[PDB]
RNA sequence: UUCACAUCGACGGGAAGGUUUGGCACCUCGAUGUCGGCUCUUCGCCACCUGGGGCUGUAGUAUGUUCCAAGGGUUGGGCUG
RNA sequence: GCUCAGUGAUAAAGGAGGUAGGGGUGCAGAGACAGCCAGGAGGUUUGCCUAGAAGCAGCCACCCUUGAAAGAGUGCGUAA
């Protein structure tokens, strides 16, 4: 849910110059990207798979083992997935910048905070 | 333990439990000893 | 194993099974009853093992009735056979039965063991069944 | 279990059984065989009547035939004897006796009741000194 | 809400010391200190008259499953603080027997080497040489596991009931060679 | 504690008796003859017998009732029982006989009248086939 | 298997 | 031996697979061609061995059957298109 | 309103204290289910069979009595 929100502002949807040919988006620096949450079983069921290429060259992670090995691929491998393909769209994962502490080096860029006005996106316990 | 699709009680002692999505059969004796599947 | 003993024609047309049996529906010989559930084709073997069945674990227990009979023919032809140059070989017999048709009907037990030997009859079945009293 | 019916006619027999008998007394059993539930069914019939009852069953039929200062005999495991014709003492002597050979069988005495009035587990000793109808005739 | 087991309510018996801290719940009495943690719906109340009543924040067939549980727990934390937990179990063969040493049990099983066993702080192991062993703790969990880990190196065999038993156990003796 | 099966008037043979309760501690002449004495004060019939045994290997034992199946049919006058009990009936006895049977029974039973231990009799005689009236 | 697929407009 | 369910499981039923023998004729006809070996792989698991187990009509050794498991292994000859 | 299976992509007989509902039928306030305490007897070791069969290898019968209740016995067990 918060993936969705990230790849709209990255994208540029929400603004009223829009262009699907043009990167009008913002960047969005992603912070504690180990305490991201997962509904139900996904933490043990959800599978990372990722192939060589050679033939019996698949290896597959549990969404824990990649989260205790290298936080940052989980957030990167979702947004990714939701931005568009093609030249535009790698030039604009670019614009996803994505750390596991809470604390960033961009201060200097001043960040906004991220408006989410999706009800379901923040989860309690 | 004997594994298969048909799984009752088969005697009085027995009780069909439910373990982790899989229904077993526990019983005093070990024979009576069955899973599902 | 049950079989007419003559007809005219061997083969015969594979038909349709279509509706409800409304005339075999009562059970008017015995007291308890297997009834049919779904429409289908039993072959005289299927019923020859259920009866048997029922006959084996009633035992103690008096009668068992066959509401039905195999009457109707059925045709193949051989393996390594190209389609054509005639209809093939009556190997067995049909009885066609509809759902709510009565098949098995018993007399002569408790319904304890009634309902054991019943379900062990319909085992041996291609279909789907239902256990029923008589009103 | 027991219908309505069968214990209204229960605490009716035991209320009849109690209109006719002078005396009542409290055993409690818990843990003891049958063997000698049928001899002192062998002592007991002859001279005098005994019934096992439930606590609201004794309840209900005591308190309308007048015994109901007994009531608080009534708290666990329940026994009952009424005498019909043989006199108290020769009714209430074998009780203790067999309590005695009963130590180690788990019998206890909660109290007898006479003239009315509620006697304890130890008041009972002069209930068992009182003689025959021969003696006090 | 209807559980026969949340409805009774625990005792705090003298010496033992409660602090509640929203819903963790550490407890210090006789022989030590015990803590917990309570999920989302489990609201246990500690009275005026000294005793704990749970109840439930919801019932979903959650809550209801997760109280029964916890009133058990915590009735176990309390009793385990208080008195303490004593698993005993015995060794029955030629040639079986245990020695506590210092931060070991050593058990001479039949195997080849001898087992050590390092036993747990919250964990005294009491040995009698005459093939017994009685392990006592505040925790049931802990003292329960360790007993278990000791079963597990030779678990009852059927025939002549060789091996590490509890002290109560119907083991099924088939007779060999008839 | 030990149950034994036993003729009237005679014992101590090897065989049946004497090693199984003798190894047991049980004094042998003194429960034969004791035990035929008993027998010999009832009337003499063949007696199931429980001899109770204690560690200082003194006895007592409680003589129980002679079967009401032999003694039922000496009082058809018949041998052997029915095969199939009240399907083919082997024999006739009297009420009397009834209430003679359920008299030397009498003090082996728990019945606490004549009426219950004579329909006891009838109900061991109609389960062996023997017909009563 | 007894049973066939969907090949084409059937599908 | 007792005991349906250690192991077999008759009379019948319900399936999966797509490796056998087939049915079809959608496919290519111009030079889109079948079975064995050599060399060289690779994959599946319905597991022959090797790792861990449950049950046994498992005393022990060795089995039997079954569960998870496809990482590795799976000889050299006489004989055949 | 439902689902907790990532079901939500496909297949059956069969299995099931999964779960949310609906409908009949048992009992109970002289206390129903579960647990716990006790009792579970007499004929009789039923007859037959058998070296033995005593509730409990097998066959037939399966009544009666004392009773709050207790089957000529549901399973284990003994050569019995
Ligand atoms: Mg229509
Ligand atoms: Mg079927
Ligand atoms: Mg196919
Ligand atoms: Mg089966
Ligand atoms: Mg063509
Ligand atoms: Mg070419
Ligand atoms: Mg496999
Ligand atoms: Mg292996
Ligand atoms: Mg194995
Ligand atoms: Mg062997
Ligand atoms: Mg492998
Ligand atoms: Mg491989
Ligand atoms: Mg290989
Ligand atoms: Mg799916
Ligand atoms: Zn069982």
């Amino acid at each position: 849910r918060m993936a969705s929100t990230i790849a709209i502002h990255i994208r540029g949807k929400n603004l009223a110059s829009y262009t699907p040919s043009v990167d009008m988006g913002a960047f969005v620096i992603v912070v504690n990207a180990d305490k991201v949450a997962v509904s139900g079983k996904k933490r043990t069921q959800k599978l990372y798979r990722r192939h060589s290429g050679r033939p019996g060259g698949l290896k597959e992670e549990t969404f824990d083992q990649l989260q205790k090995r290298i936080p940052e691929r989980i957030i990167e491998h979702a947004v990714r997935g939701m931005l568009p393909k093609g030249r535009l769209g790698r030039y604009l994962f670019n614009h996803l910048k994505v750390y596991k502490g809470a604390e960033h080096p961009h201060q200097a860029q001043q960040p906004i905070d991220l408006p989410l006005r999706d009800k379901r996106i923040r989860v309690e316990k | 333990m004997k594994i298969r699709a048909s799984v009752r009680p088969i005697c009085e002692k027995c009780r069909l439990i439910r373990r982790r999505g899989r229904i077993i059969v526990i019983c005093s004796n070990p024979k009576h000893k069955q899973r599902q599947g | 194993m049950l079989s007419p003993k003559r007809t005219r024609f061997r083969k015969q047309h594979r038909g349709r099974m279509k509706g409800i049996s409304y005339r075999g529906n009562r059970i008017c010989f015995g007291r308890y009853a297997l009834q049919a559930l779904e429409p289908a084709w039993i072959t005289s073997r299927q019923i020859e093992a259920g009866r048997r069945a029922m006959t084996r674990n009633a035992r103690r227990g008096g009668k068992i009735w066959v509401r039905i009979f195999p009457d109707k023919p059925v045709t193949v032809r051989p393996a390594e056979t190209r389609m054509g140059s005639g209809k093939g070989s009556p190997e067995y017999w049909v009885a066609v039965v509809k759902p709510g048709r009565i098949l098995y009907e018993i007399s002569g037990v408790a319904e304890n063991i009634a309902r054991r030997a019943v379900a062990i009859a319909a085992s041996k079945m291609p279909i789907r069944t239902q256990f029923i009293i008589s009103g | 279990a027991i219908s309505r019916t069968k214990k209204e006619e229960t605490v009716e027999t035991v209320q009849k059984h109690l209109e006719n008998c002078y005396l009542l007394a409290a055993i409690n059993y818990k843990g003891f065989t049958v063997k000698q539930f049928q001899d002192l069914r062998k002592a007991l019939p002859e001279n005098t009547t005994l019934i096992v009852a439930k606590n609201t069953l004794v309840e209900k039929a005591v308190q309308d035939t007048q015994w109901a200062a007994i009531k608080p005999c009534m708290k666990g495991m329940n026994a009952w004897l009424f005498v019909h014709s043989e006199e108290i003492p020769i009714a209430i002597k074998p009780y203790r006796t067999f309590q005695k050979e009963r130590k180690l069988e788990d019998n206890d005495f909660t109290g007898a009741c006479f003239e009315g009035k509620f006697y304890g587990p130890g008041e009972v000793k002069r209930l068992e000194t009182m003689p025959s109808k021969a003696e006090i005739f | 809400k209807e559980s026969r087991i949340g409805k009774q309510p625990i005792t705090v018996p003298a010496n033992v010391a409660i602090a509640m801290e929203g819903q963790d719940l550490k407890v210090k009495g006789p022989l030590g200190e015990l803590s917990i943690t309570y999920p989302r719906e489990v609201l246990v109340e500690k009275q005026e008259s000294g005793f704990l009543r749970v109840r439930k924040a919801v019932e979903t067939r959650r809550a209801n499953q997760m109280h029964g549980l916890f009133r058990t727990l915590t009735d176990n934390m309390v009793v385990g603080v208080s008195k303490g937990f004593e698993k005993k179990l015995q060794l029955v063969g030629v040639g079986y027997r245990a020695t506590v040493e210092g931060k070991d049990l050593i058990l001479s099983l039949g195997f080849s080497h001898p087992v050590r066993m390092a036993i747990p702080d919250e964990l005294q192991v009491k040995v009698e040489e005459n093939t017994k062993v009685t392990v006592s703790g505040r925790d049931k969990s802990v003292v329960g596991q360790f007993a278990a880990t000791i079963r597990s190196w030779r678990p009852p065999e059927p025939y002549k009931g060789k091996g590490v038993r509890y002290v109560d156990e119907v083991v099924r003796r088939k007779e060999g060679k008839a | 504690v030990i149950k034994l099966a036993l003729e009237a008037g005679k014992a101590t043979p090897a065989p049946p008796v004497g090693p199984a309760l003798g190894s047991k501690g049980v004094n042998i002449m003194a429960f034969c003859k004791d035990y035929n004495a008993r027998t010999a004060d009832k009337p003499g019939f063949v007696i199931p017998v429980e001899i109770t045994v204690f560690d200082d290997k003194s006895f007592t034992f409680i003589l129980k009732t002679p079967p009401a199946s032999v003694l039922l049919l000496k009082a058809s006058g018949a041998e052997k029982g029915s095969k199939d009990p009240q399907m083919e009936k082997v024999g006739k006895i009297t009420i009397d006989q009834l209430r003679g049977i359920a008299t030397e029974k009498l003090p082996d039973l728990n019945c606490t009248t004549i009426e219950s231990a004579m329909r006891i009799i009838a109900g061991t005689a109609a389960n062996m086939g023997i017909d009563i009236d | 298997s007894s049973r066939p697929q969907k090949k084409g407009t059937a599908h």
